[PDB]
């Protein structure tokens, strides 16, 4: 189970942050922002599966 | 007012209930009917105007 | 002469009256045709829908 | 009493709910200008590369 | 003075009562019914208004 | 949540004792007789469009 | 002439309140309108929420 | 009693599997180009050939 | 505080209990047909929002 | 019965075909036009009826 | 269900493209970018599907 939602996490965390990329570049800085921070939650969460697996 | 608000809670619900109960389909036709009937009197009245007219 | 612009008055009252019942005959019954359709379109979702019986 | 003050009684009813749904949507997870923002410049070189053609 | 008091906190519980039993689609409709009633009778006055200045 | 949980639990259940005790063959005999039938009715509002179109 | 003065008072009178009761009809509708959206946006924010059992 | 609530009734209860009214618009505009696109090139120069 | 310890103990079995009495082929069907349900009304708010934009 | 009506949409498709070439023949675009728009039509029913088939 | 789904919305795919194309030559530009969202849309659904099955 933790394997499964940890492999996903690491996935999503892709989604968000290669659409901060995008956001840059719409000229964007608040949404490019919040797709980092997304991100970052994502991040977090696979980290402590990891250690949790 | 608390009477006065009461009243038009209670005319509001009525008329929704009313509403709900009855069926459009069948009161639009009558509807239609009835305009028909009217159009059928006048035109008669005309008819009486354009008589004495004559 | 009185009577006679009188009348014309209700005459044109009276063709007004029909041309407008006219109307609302037509109306009445395209509605009938598309609340018609509109069911057998529902009847159509139900069959060809999800899963059921 | 008057009917006024029961219409402008409901038009802020109404007002109130449609804020309700703004920040209910919000604190549910508001996407949609994400998605729309790259709809729009994934269309964008799709527009470029057709016109290309 | 608490007599007072007492029946204004009765009259607000009561008035936040029906208030709440509204329900804006069938309370705001029959706000315009009303308005509408109301300009009937008005236009009839007008309508004997004209009349007698003929 | 409780009750919330409850009510799934029932409606589930329920929808399940339906579709058991219920034959679907018949019911989708059924409703193909049923979408025949709309078409036909259909098919006359349509004619009378149509006549009015005329 | 008297006649005429106060019942041309009424006329703009009973033009204007004319004015004001069709607003508030028109407003009536799309109220009415924004209140069912409103309803149903706060219903499947919450039935699509993961937020609550 | 009216018409317009009949209509009402009528357009809601389409809205059971969509009319956004962005469907037929869309759709139909596709339909009639394509359509009149070439019909009307082919024939002409077929014509002219035919003769 | 003993007597909200003991309401979250019993709050806690009667979940329990619940949430065995849910059977995956049910319930989670159960759930679409609910978001169905619900999408019906939105879409009839959009309906109404459209026509009167017309 | 999809063979039969496959079939005859393909023969009223022949009728509409050879109107159509007559027309060209003659030099009438109008008809020829029209006649195509027919055949092209009874010819696109009759493809779905063949994938059916 | 889901290589008929892939298939299904890859071909609707074609379609809008090629009526983008054919409404971008005409000089009906905005119905072509209008044609290439709804192509994009498809492509995505299409992909979904495609690392579903
Ligand atoms: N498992 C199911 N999946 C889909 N629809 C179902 C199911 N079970 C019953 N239904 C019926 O089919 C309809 C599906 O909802 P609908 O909103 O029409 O679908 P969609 O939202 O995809 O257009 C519902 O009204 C429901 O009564």
């Amino acid at each position: 189970r933790t394997e499964q939602r940890l492999n996903q996490d690491t996935q999503e965390a892709k989604k968000w942050e290669d659409r901060a990329k995008l956001a840059l570049t719409n000229g964007e800085e608040n949404l490019a922002r919040e797709a980092l921070a997304r991100k970052k939650s994502l991040t977090d969460t696979a980290a402590a599966y990891q250690t949790q697996l | 007012a608390l009477f006065d608000r009461l009243g038009r809670v209670v005319r509001a619900n009525l008329n929704d209930l009313v509403s709900k109960a009855e069926d459009p389909e069948k009161v639009l036709e009558q509807a239609v009917i009835d305009m028909q009937e009217d159009l059928v009197q006048l035109r008669q009245a005309v008819a009486r105007t354009i008589a004495e007219e004559k | 002469a009185q009577q006679r612009t009188m009348s014309e008055n209700l005459r044109r009252n009276l063709a007004a009256l029909e041309a407008k019942i006219s109307e609302a005959k037509t109306k009445k019954n395209m509605l009938q045709a598309r609340a018609k359709a509109a069911k057998a379109n529902a009847e159509l979702q139900q069959t060809l829908g999800g899963l059921g019986t | 009493s008057s009917a006024t003050s029961a219409f402008e009684r409901m038009e802020n009813k109404v007002l109130d709910m449609e804020a309700t749904s703004q920040a209910a949507g919000e604190l549910a997870g508001f996407g949609i200008e994400n998605q729309f923002a790259q709809l729009e410049a994934s269309s964008g070189v799709e527009d470029e590369l057709a016109a290309l053609k």
